[PDB]
C-alpha cells in the first residue's frame, strides 16, 4: 500500500505530502490511509491546474499566465496569504474556509475533492461544511462520476475525461493490488482515519486473566514490559537456583556401554503376509497353451502337470478357528478345480459359491452388534476394550535362517526391468554399466523373488477387488521367471480367496484366505507357524543322489487382512530395489573421489576387496561387492515386509547410541549425561517383533565387537 | 441460449440472486475459493483403483456424435451416464485410443509456435556437444540461477497485460485501453496466433511461462547461464563431472552495464553539483534506456551498486544493508560496532581523517573470485578465514579484508606516500587510497604484520606471508579453507538515511554508502542512452552525442517541422544543437550553415519533393552564423574524437545510416530510431488497428446508442464517443483522442512549481 | 502488394508525366513481366526495382528520360535489345545478384553510349577470369564498373 | 615434437553471401557482424559483412 | 587496433549459416570476448607488447581444449563397447564443384 504509493504516484508529489502530514507530527509508516488519500488530493489538484492558460485576449487556452492557481500545496501561512492576495487584487470575497484552487478567468475559489463514496453524498458534506456560496464544487469519483454546482464544470470534456481516467485507473490497480477495500472503508465523511482493533468485552476479562501472577491488569504488564531494563535478573536467577539444577557430562570410555536386554518369553511367531523360504511353486516351463495369460488359465496347466492329490488332513491344527472348515475349503477349491476344468469354457476370472466353509474363513458377518451403551449398561461383562501389554516374545533362530536365506541367489531371473533411451553422453554411457552390473548382481536374488511374487499378488489381489465387488474371486498365485535357458516359466505358489470386498476407506480391511504350497513339516517348529493352518494334500517326488525320494507336499491355509493402503504399499515393494543401489552407489563414487577415477570395475569385476558383513564362530566375516548389494536387498525386503511401529523406534533410539560410540571410536571423548534414558528408550521398544529382535541382537554383537 | 437461460435459473432462486447482486467482480475470485467438495488424499492410490473401473474417464456431451457407441470388437467405447456434479458423460480409455487411431485430423501449425519454450529445450539438447568425463571432488557453490532461456525478463503484470492483449481481444481492463505503449512483442504474437484452435486457457498459459523470468538457489559447480542450469543433473555430479554445452541461441543481455554506466555518470556528475538530490531525480525521471524509461528499469532490473543503491535511496526504496567493498559484496552477521572518528599517522608521516568501528563485529564477504569470514574486535583483527579459486583471489581478498579492519598495527606498516586520486581529480577518502597502496604492493607489511603458529587440522591450511600453502605456521588470525564456502543466505533490507552529499546513512547515525566508493571505471554503451537533462553531456563524448542530438531532433520531429516550415530561424537558434556546431570546426561552420539554409530556401520554394531524411541529417548544420559561400558542398565534415567523418548530403552516410525497407535509423551504427510513416502520402493512418488512444467519459450513458464491443471500437470517427464494456462486463463511455497528448507530461509543471514553492 | 497498386500510391494523385524517381520495392509482377508502365511517363530520372520478382525486362516501355536504371536482387535473364532501344540514354545501371551466364548475353549493352557506370555482383559473368578487363574491352564507353573504374578507385558522385 | 598439432580459431571478415554456395562452406560457422556501405552507380548501398 | 578503428559498422553478431557438425553458439560468445577484450585494451595505458586471453569456456570450447580425449593406458580402457582403431577409412567420394574453377 505505502510501496504501491510510492511506486504509481511521481516521486515529488509524494514528497509533498509526507512534508504536509509531517506539518501535523504524524509518520506515514504508521498511517498510510492518510497517506494515500492526500497523495491523491494532490495528484487531482495539480490534475486540474495543468495544461491551462490564458491568452493574449484573455480567453482560455490549452498547453502566458496559469489560468488555474494552485493554493492546496502550499503551508499555511504561505496559503493564507496568497488567498488573501488574490481577495485583495481581485476583490474577491474571503471564503470561511482554505480553497484549493483559484480559477482566473471566472475569478472564484473552487475547492476540489476525491471521494470513494457516492458523488452527492460527499457534495452535500462539503456544501453543510463550508456554509458559503462564493466558493465552486468540483468532486470526483474513482468509479468515474462527478459532479459540481450547476454542472458548471470549468474544464473541457477532455481534461475531465483525463482526472476521470486516472482515478479510474488507480482503482483498478489498488483493487487488483487488494487494497480497494481498506481504502474505501478508511474514508469517514471527509476525514481519513487509522486503522483501529481494540480489545474490548471478553477478550478484555481473558486478558486481565492471562498474566504473569503479580499483575492484574494487562494495561499494567503492558507498562511493566515497556519499562523494564536488562538489570542482572538473569545472574541473579542463576546465584539462587539451586546447584541440583545441572547438566553433569558423564564420562563415555570403553567401559560403560553394555548390550540391550531382549524381552524374556516363548520364541516369536512368523507373521509374514505369504511363505518365504518354505514355499514351493508348481511350474510349467512354456506357456504356450490356448488362452494364455489368463492367470486361471495359467493356474489350471499348472496345477495339471502334478500328480499325487491325497486325501487332506489337518496336520498343524489353527489353534483358534476350525480345522475342518479349512479343510473343506480346500476340498471345495480343488472341486470346483476340477468342475472348471471338466466345462471346457473357462473364463477370465472364477466366482466361488458362498458356502458356511468360505463364509467363516473370510469373517463374514463374525462380528459384535452395535449396542448404545446405556442401554446395556447393566451388564456385569461389560468391560473397556482390552488393549493390555502384548505377549512379551524371545527371538527364534527361524527369523536369521530366514534372512540367510534371503540374501542368496537363484536358478532363474526375477526382474525384467523396462528400456530407457539409448546412451550418447559418456556419463550415460558409465551409468548403463553400472545399472547393468547391479542388475546382473540382484537380478536373480530371493529377495528379488519375493518382490515379484508380492506385487503379482497385491496387485491381481486389488484388481479383482475393484471388479468382483460382491463376489467370492479365486485368485491364484502366480509369478513369470526366465530359467537359465531363457525360456518363459510360469510358477504357482499357490491361491488366494477374497472375501467382500466393498471397500470405502484406506483403512478398512478385507479378509482373505491364502492357500500357500509348501515341503517344510511344521510339526519340526510349530510356534513359527501358530497362525497357520496346514493340510498334508500330497507326495512329491524330489531328485537327490540316492534318485526320487517322496516326500510330503503341503498346503499352509491361514486367513489374513489387507487394507486398501497395505496393497498399494505391496505392490511397492519394487522401490526396495533402489534403495540398495543408493547405499553402494555412493561407497563406489567416494573411492572415486579419494581416487579421482571410476571405479566400478575394480568392483564389481576385481572380487578381492571386501567388508565385513557377518558374523561367525571363528570371528567376523568379509564379503565382495555382490555379498553387500543382496545383503541390502534382503534388509530393505525384509524391512518392507515386516515393517512395525516398533521397528522405527528401537532404529531411532539407536541410531544416537551408534553415533556416540562411534564418536568415541574418533577418539573424540565423547559424554553423556543420562546413558541410561537413553537405554531405556531404546530398550522400550523390544516387545514381540522378530524384527527387531534380530536387530537388536545384531546391535549387541556390533558393540561387543566395536568395544574391543 | 444456454447461457443467459442458465444465468435465469439461477437468478430464480432467491440465494444465487442474493450473491450474485450483492457480490462485486472485484472479490468473484473469492468466492472461486468456496469449495465444498472434498481433496482426494494419496491420489496416487486413487487413480490405481480408478483404472481397474470400466469407465474411469469423463467425457463431454458432443462425444455422442463423433465416436461410436461400439467398436468393431463391440467394446463399450462411451457410456450412457453423467458424472456427479455436471453432464459430463462417461468413457474409457479405449474411447481415447479410437479418437486418436480413427479421430478427425487437423494441422498442428500453431502447436510449435505455442509450445516455442519446449520446441527450444528440444534443439537446444539436439546440437549439443559432449566431452570426457572427468572424476575428482566437487565443489558446489549454492546460488541464485535463471531457469528458463528465452524470456524477456518482463515483470509478471507485464505479461499479463500481453497475455490479456494477445488472447483475450476484447476483454481487456483500463489500463490498456487507456495505454500507448504497445510492445511489439504483442502484436508479433497476435500475427502468429492468428487462427488458433487451441484452448485460450494453454495459449495464456504457455505466452505466461515463455515471457517470465524465473530464479532458483541451487548448487553449481560449472556454467551459470540459463542454459546451463536445465542440464544439470547431466553435467555435474557428486564424484564426476560431464563436459557439455547447448547448441542453440543465447540471448545474453548488455542492459545491465547501461545502467551501470549511467547510474555511475549520474552520481559523479551530481556529486559536484549544487542540489544532488532533485537533479539526479529530474534526469532519472526524463532519461531514457534503449527505448524505455530507466525508471522502470530501476525498480525492475535487481542491480546491487554503489551508484544504483544511492539512487534509490534518493528516490527512496528499500536496499541492501551492505557495502560492495573492494569488489567483493560485504555482510554483517554478528555482533555490533560504533563508528568513531579519529586521525592516524601513517608510516610516511601523512595524517590521514578516519572513521573506525569499534565492536566484536563479524562480516561474511563474497567476491567474484572467492569468499571469506572475518570476526573483527575494537581496531584489533581476531579472525580471517578466505577461499578462493587463484593464489591472486586470496591476496586481492586478503588485502580489501585487513584494509577494512583498519587496525593500528597496519598502520605503521605503510611505506610511500598515499595521495592517489580518481579520475576525476576528486581526493579519494584515505582506506580507498590504503587500499591501493596496498594493492600495489604489501610484502613489507606481510613481513611486518604478524606470525605465529596453528595447530593442524583436515580441511584448513595456514598461508605465508609470501602466500604459500603452510601447515605449521601462518599469519595472525589468517587463515584459508581447502573447501569452498557457501555464500551468504540472506541480506536485510532495512529503512536507510540519505543526506544531499549522496551519502547514505543508517538509522543509527552511521553512514552506509558514499559517491566516493563508487568505480571510476569507463564502458561502451551497447544499447543507446537518450537524455533530457540539462548540459549533462560531460562524458557523453561526440560518438554518443551525435545520436542523442538525433534522437532529439526525431522526438520533437512534428514541432520541428512546423517551426521550419513557419519559423525557420527561431527553430536554427535553438539552444540545444550548442554541442553539435562544437564538433564541427570553428573555421567552416559559417558556410555548412549558409550552404544548408540556402538548401533549406531551395526546398521550400519547390513542391512536391519533400524529403524528411535530409531535412533531419542536415538541420542541425544550420545552428551558425551563415557566412555565404557558392561552393556546392557534397561531405560536410563532423569531428568525431580526432577523426574528420563526413556526411554526404544525398544518400546515406557511416555517420547517417538509414534504411528505407525497414524506415531506422543508425548513427555510426549505434541505434538511433525510426520514422512514423509507411505510405508515400504523408500519413500514419495504414496500421494494424492498434486499439489504443481512448479515453472514458464516466458510466454508461444511454443516448450514445447500444453498447459496443471492444474488437469493433475500430469503426468508430475521429473524436465519435460511444458505450463500450472494458474489463470483465464494465460498460462505460469513451472517445478517441484529439490533442496529441499522454499522461506522462501531467503534474510536470505543477510539479516544478510546488518544488520551487517549497524550496 | 502488387504492381499496379504500388505505382498507383508511388504517383500520390499526380499524373504520370510529372514524377522525376520512381521507387518499387519488394513488389510482385505476374509472370514475371513488367506491368503498369506505359508510354505516358516521361519524367522519370531514377527508377528503382528491388526484389520485384520480374524474370526479364520485356514490357518496359520508353522512358527517354531513363538514366538511373536499376534491376537489382532479381532473376532477370535474356536478351538486353529491349532495353538497348527502348531506353537509348541509359547512364547510371545496376544489375547486381542478376542471373546472367556469359559475355554473349551482355554485348547488347554496348549500344548505350552514354552508359557511364555499369554494376554487376554475385553473377555468374563475374566468376570468369580477368572479368573486369574484358567488361570493360565489350563496353568502352564504361568508366566505372562495380563502382570501380579501370585503374581500381572509387567513383564519387 | 616438430608433428605436435597447435588447436586455433581463426576469424576471417567477408562479402560473400554463405546462402549461394553453402556446400563450399561446411567447416565453418558464419556469423553476420556488421554491414558496411560500399559504393555503385546508384550510391552507397549497405550489404552485410560476414565472420 | 587501427585498422578496426577504421569501421563502425559493427551490429550484435549472429548465425547465418551455422556449423552444422560443431559448436555454434561457442564461437559467438568468443567473437564477443575479442571485441571486449579489444575495448579493454583500448581502456589500458602501458600496453604490453601482446595480450593473452583469459581462459573462458566458450575460449576453450571453440579451441577444442574441453572437447580433447584424455590419456589412458590399454589396460585400463580395452573393455569399451565401442572402441575402435583410429578412423584411417578412405574419406567419401565428393564431386567436382565449380567453385574451385572460380578460385
Amino acid at each position: 500500500m505505502e510501496d504501491f504509493v510510492r511506486q504509481c504516484f511521481n516521486p515529488m508529489i509524494v514528497e509533498l505530502a509526507e512534508k504536509a502530514m509531517k506539518e501535523y507530527g504524524e509518520d506515514p509508516k504508521i498511517e498510510t490511509n492518510k497517506f494515500a488519500s492526500i497523495c491523491t488530493h494532490l495528484e487531482v489538484c495539480f490534475m486540474y491546474s495543468d495544461f491551462h492558460f490564458i491568452d493574449e485576449r484573455g480567453e482560455s487556452t490549452i498547453i502566458l499566465k496559469h489560468r488555474f492557481e494552485i493554493i492546496e500545496g502550499r503551508d499555511r501561512t504561505m496559503a493564507w496569504t496568497v488567498v488573501n492576495s488574490i481577495c485583495n487584487t481581485t476583490g474577491v470575497e474571503k471564503p470561511k474556509f482554505l480553497p484549493d484552487l483559484y480559477d482566473y478567468k471566472e475569478n472564484r475559489f473552487i475547492e476540489i475533492g476525491v471521494t470513494r463514496r457516492e458523488v452527492h453524498i460527499y457534495y452535500l458534506e462539503k456544501a453543510n461544511k463550508i456554509k458559503s456560496e462564493k466558493t465552486h464544487i468540483h468532486i470526483f469519483s474513482f468509479t468515474g462520476e462527478e459532479m459540481a454546482t450547476k454542472a458548471d464544470y470549468t474544464l473541457d470534456e477532455e481534461s475531465r475525461a483525463r482526472i476521470k481516467t486516472r482515478l479510474f485507473t488507480i482503482r483498478q490497480e489498488m483493487a487488483s493490488r487488494g487494497l480497494w477495500d481498506s481504502f474505501r472503508q478508511s474514508e469517514r465523511g471527509e476525514e481519513t482515519i487509522e486503522e483501529r482493533f481494540e480489545i474490548t468485552g471478553t477478550m478484555r476479562r481473558l486478558a486481565d486473566q492471562s498474566l504473569p501472577p503479580n499483575f492484574s491488569s494487562l494495561e499494567n504488564f503492558r507498562a511493566y514490559v515497556d519499562g523494564f531494563e536488562p538489570n542482572g535478573c538473569i545472574e541473579g536467577k542463576l546465584s539462587q537456583m539451586s546447584k541440583e539444577v545441572n547438566a553433569r557430562i558423564e564420562p563415555f570410555l570403553r567401559t560403560t556401554p553394555r548390550p540391550l536386554r531382549l524381552p524374556d518369553g516363548p520364541p516369536c511367531s512368523q507373521r509374514s503376509k505369504f511363505l518365504l523360504m518354505d514355499a514351493l511353486k508348481l511350474s510349467i516351463e512354456d506357456p504356450s497353451h490356448e488362452g494364455e495369460g489368463i492367470p486361471l488359465y495359467d493356474a489350471i496347466k499348472c496345477m495339471k502337470t502334478f500328480f499325487g492329490w491325497k486325501e487332506p488332513n489337518i496336520i498343524k491344527p489353527h489353534e483358534k478357528g476350525i480345522n475342518p472348515n479349512y479343510l473343506l475349503t480346500w476340498k471345495q477349491v480343488l472341486a470346483e478345480l476340477q468342475d472348471i476344468k471338466n466345462e471346457e469354457k473357462i473364463p477370465r476370472t472364477k466366482n466361488m459359491k458362498k458356502t458356511s466353509q468360505l463364509k467363516w474363513a473370510l469373517g463374514e458377518n463374525m462380528a459384535p452388534e452395535k449396542v448404545d451403551f446405556e442401554d446395556c449398561k447393566d451388564v456385569n461383562d461389560l468391560k473397556q476394550y482390552d488393549s493390555d501389554e502384548p505377549e512379551p516374545r524371545s527371538l527364534a533362530c527361524w527369523i536369521q535362517s530366514e534372512f540367510n536365506k534371503a540374501c542368496e541367489l537363484t536358478d532363474s531371473s526375477w526382474v525384467e526391468l523396462d528400456e530407457i533411451g539409448e546412451d550418447v553422453a559418456p556419463i550415460e554411457h558409465i551409468a548403463s554399466m553400472r545399472r547393468n552390473y547391479f542388475t546382473a548382481e540382484v537380478s536373480h536374488c530371493r529377495a528379488t523373488e519375493y518382490i515379484m511374487k508380492g506385487v503379482y499378488i497385491n496387485t491381481a489381489l486389488l484388481n479383482a477387488s475393484c471388479a468382483a465387488m460382491d463376489d467370492f474371486q479365486l485368485i491364484p498365485m502366480i509369478s513369470k521367471c526366465i530359467t537359465k535357458e531363457g525360456r518363459r516359466k510360469t510358477n504357482l505358489y499357490g491361491f488366494i480367496i477374497k472375501g467382500r470386498s466393498h471397500l470405502r476407506n484406506d483403512t478398512d480391511v478385507v479378509n482373505f484366505v491364502s492357500m500357500e504350497f509348501s515341503l517344510t513339516d511344521p510339526r519340526l517348529e510349530p510356534h513359527k507357524w501358530e497362525k497357520y493352518c496346514v493340510l498334508e494334500i500330497g507326495d512329491m517326488l524330489l531328485r537327490t543322489a540316492v534318485g526320487q525320494v517322496s516326500r510330503p507336499m503341503f498346503l499352509y491355509v491361514r486367513t489374513n487382512g489387507t487394507s486398501k493402503i497395505k496393497m498399494k504399499w505391496g505392490m511397492e515393494m519394487r522401490r526396495c530395489l533402489l534403495q540398495s543401489l543408493q547405499q553402494i552407489e555412493s561407497m563406489i563414487e567416494a573411492e572415486s573421489s579419494v581416487k579421482e577415477k571410476d571405479l566400478t570395475k575394480e568392483f564389481f569385476e576385481n572380487k578381492s576387496e571386501t567388508w565385513p558383513i557377518g558374523e561367525s564362530p571363528k570371528g567376523v566375516e568379509e564379503g565382495s561387492i555382490g555379498k553387500v548389494c543382496r545383503t541390502l536387498l534382503a534388509k530393505s525386503v525384509f524391512n518392507s515386509l515386516y515393517a512395525s511401529p516398533q521397528l522405527e523406534g528401537f532404529s531411532a533410539e539407536s541410531r544416537k547410541l551408534l553415533l556416540i560410540v562411534q564418536a568415541l571410536r574418533d577418539n573424540l571423548e565423547p559424554g553423556t549425561f543420562d546413558l541410561e534414558g537413553l537405554y531405556e528408550a531404546i530398550e522400550e521398544c523390544l516387545i514381540n517383533d522378530p524384527w527387531v529382535l534380530l536387530n537388536a541382537s545384531w546391535f549387541n554383537s556390533f558393540l561387543t565387537h566395536a568395544l574391543r | 441460449m444456454e447461457r443467459i437461460k442458465e444465468l435465469r435459473d439461477l437468478m430464480s432462486q432467491s440465494r444465487t440472486r442474493e450473491i450474485l447482486t450483492k457480490t462485486t467482480v472485484d472479490h468473484m475470485a473469492i468466492i472461486k475459493k468456496y469449495t465444498s467438495g472434498r481433496q482426494e488424499k494419496n491420489p496416487a492410490l486413487r487413480m490405481k483403483w480408478m483404472m481397474a473401473m470400466k469407465y474411469p474417464i469423463t467425457a463431454d456431451k458432443r462425444i455422442m456424435e463423433m465416436i461410436p457407441e461400439r467398436n468393431e470388437q463391440r467394446q463399450t467405447l462411451w457410456s450412457k451416464t453423467n458424472d456427479a456434479g455436471s453432464d459430463r458423460v462417461m468413457v474409457s480409455p479405449l474411447a481415447v485410443t479410437w479418437w486418436n487411431r480413427n479421430g478427425p485430423t487437423t494441422s498442428t501449425v500453431h502447436y510449435p509456435k505455442v509450445y516455442k519454450t519446449y520446441f527450444e529445450k528440444v534443439e537446444r539438447l539436439k546440437h549439443g556437444t559432449f566431452g570426457p568425463v572427468h572424476f575428482r571432488n566437487q565443489v558446489k557453490i549454492r546460488r541464485r540461477v535463471d531457469i528458463n532461456p528465452g524470456h524477456a525478463d518482463l515483470s509478471a503484470k507485464e505479461a499479463q497485460d500481453v497475455i490479456m492483449e494477445v488472447v483475450f481481444p476484447n476483454e481487456v481492463g483500463a489500463r490498456i485501453l487507456t495505454s500507448e505503449s504497445q510492445l511489439t512483442i504483442t502484436k508479433e504474437k497476435k500475427k502468429e496466433l492468428q487462427d488458433c484452435k487451441i484452448a485460450p486457457l494453454m495459449v495464456a498459459y504457455m505466452l505466461e511461462r515463455e515471457l517470465v523470468r524465473k530464479t532458483r538457489f541451487l548448487p553449481v559447480a560449472g556454467g551459470t547461464s540459463s542454459v546451463y542450469i536445465e542440464v544439470l543433473h547431466l553435467t555435474q555430479g557428486t564424484c564426476w563431472e560431464q563436459m557439455y554445452t547447448p547448441g542453440g541461441e543465447v540471448r545474453n543481455d548488455d542492459v545491465d552495464q547501461s545502467l551501470i554506466i549511467a547510474a555511475r555518470n549520474i552520481v559523479r556528475r551530481a556529486t559536484v553539483s549544487a542540489d544532488p538530490l532533485a537533479s539526479l531525480l529530474e534526469m532519472c525521471h526524463s532519461t531514457q534506456i534503449g527505448g524505455v524509461r530507466m525508471v522502470d528499469i530501476l525498480r525492475q532490473n535487481p542491480t546491487e551498486e554503489q551508484a544504483v543503491d544511492i539512487c534509490k535511496a534518493a528516490m527512496g526504496l528499500r536496499i541492501s544493508s551492505s557495502f560492495s567493498f573492494g569488489g567483493f559484496t560485504f555482510k554483517r552477521t554478528s555482533g555490533s560496532s560504533v563508528k568513531r572518528e579519529e586521525e592516524v599517522l601513517t608510516g610516511n608521516l601523512q595524517t590521514l581523517k578516519i572513521r573506525v568501528h569499534e565492536g566484536y563485529e563479524e562480516f561474511t564477504m563474497v567476491g567474484r573470485r572467492a569468499t571469506a569470514i572475518l570476526r573483527k574486535a575494537t581496531r584489533r583483527l581476531i579472525q580471517l578465514i578466505v577461499s578462493g579459486k587463484d593464489e591472486q583471489s586470496i591476496a586481492e581478498a586478503i588485502i580489501v579484508a585487513m584494509v577494512f579492519s583498519q587496525e593500528d598495527c597496519m598502520i605503521k606498516a605503510v611505506r610511500g606516500d598515499l595521495n592517489f586520486v580518481n579520475r576525476a581529480n576528486q581526493r579519494l577518502n584515505p582506506m580507498h587510497q590504503l587500499l591501493r597502496h596496498f594493492q600495489k604492493d604489501a610484502k613489507v607489511l606481510f613481513q611486518n604484520w604478524g606470525i605465529e603458529p596453528i595447530d593442524n587440522v583436515m580441511g584448513m591450511i595456514g598461508i605465508l606471508p609470501d602466500m604459500t600453502p603452510s601447515t605449521e605456521m601462518s599469519l595472525r588470525g589468517v587463515r584459508v579453507s581447502k573447501m569452498g564456502v557457501d555464500e551468504y543466505s540472506s541480506t536485510e533490507r532495512v529503512v536507510v538515511s540519505i543526506d544531499r552529499f549522496l551519502r547514505v546513512r543508517d538509522q543509527r547515525g552511521n553512514v552506509l554508502l558514499s559517491p566516493e566508493e563508487v568505480s571510476e571505471t569507463q564502458g561502451t554503451e551497447k544499447l543507446t542512452i537518450t537524455y533530457s537533462s540539462s548540459m549533462m553531456w560531460e562524458i557523453n563524448g561526440p560518438e554518443s552525442v551525435l545520436v542523442n542530438t538525433y534522437q532529439w531532433i526525431i522526438r520533437n520531429w512534428e514541432n520541428v517541422k512546423i517551426q521550419w516550415s513557419q519559423d525557420p530561424t527561431m527553430l536554427y537558434n535553438k539552444m540545444e544543437f550548442e554541442p553539435f556546431q562544437s564538433l564541427v570546426p570553428k573555421a567552416a561552420r559559417g558556410q555548412y550553415s549558409g550552404f544548408v539554409r540556402v538548401l533549406f530556401q531551395q526546398m521550400r520554394d519547390v513542391l512536391g519533393t519533400f524529403d524528411t531524411v535530409q531535412i533531419i541529417k542536415l538541420l542541425p548544420f544550420a545552428a551558425a552564423p551563415p557566412e555565404q559561400s557558392r561552393m556546392q558542398f557534397s561531405s560536410l565534415t563532423v569531428n568525431v574524437r580526432g577523426s574528420g567523418m563526413r556526411i554526404v548530403v544525398r544518400g546515406n552516410s557511416p555517420v547517417f545510416n538509414y534504411n528505407k525497407a525497414t524506415k531506422r535509423l543508425t548513427v555510426l551504427g549505434k541505434d538511433a530510431g525510426a520514422l512514423m510513416e509507411d505510405p508515400d502520402e504523408g500519413t500514419a493512418g495504414v496500421e494494424s488497428a492498434v486499439l489504443r488512444g481512448f479515453l472514458i467519459l464516466g458510466k454508461e450513458n444511454k443516448r450514445y446508442g447500444p453498447a459496443l464491443s471492444i474488437n469493433e471500437l475500430s469503426n468508430l470517427a475521429k473524436g465519435e464517443k460511444a458505450n463500450v464494456l472494458i474489463g470483465q462486463g464494465d460498460v462505460v463511455l469513451v472517445m478517441k483522442r484529439k490533442r496529441d497528448s499522454s499522461i506522462l507530461t501531467d503534474s510536470q509543471t505543477a510539479t516544478k512549481r510546488i518544488r520551487m514553492a517549497i524550496n | 502488394m502488387e504492381m499496379g497498386r504500388r505505382i498507383h500510391l508511388e504517383l500520390r494523385n499526380r499524373t504520370p508525366s510529372d514524377v522525376k524517381e520512381l521507387v518499387l520495392d519488394n513488389s510482385r509482377s505476374n509472370e514475371g513481366k513488367l506491368e503498369g508502365l506505359t508510354d505516358e511517363f516521361e519524367e522519370l530520372e531514377f527508377l528503382s526495382t528491388i526484389n520485384v520478382g520480374l524474370t526479364s525486362i520485356a514490357n518496359l516501355p520508353k522512358l527517354n528520360k531513363l538514366k538511373k536504371l536499376e534491376l537489382s536482387d532479381n532473376r532477370v535473364s535474356g536478351g538486353l535489345e529491349v532495353l538497348a532501344e527502348k531506353c537509348p540514354n541509359l547512364t547510371h545501371l545496376n544489375l547486381s545478384g542478376n542471373k546472367i551466364k556469359d559475355l554473349s548475353t551482355i554485348e547488347p549493352l554496348k549500344k548505350l553510349e552514354n552508359l557511364k557506370s555499369l554494376d554487376l555482383f554475385n553473377c555468374e559473368v563475374t566468376n570468369l577470369n580477368d572479368y573486369r578487363e574484358n567488361v570493360f574491352k565489350l563496353l568502352p564507353q564504361l568508366t566505372y564498373l562495380d563502382g570501380y573504374d579501370r585503374d581500381d578507385k572509387e567513383a564519387p558522385d
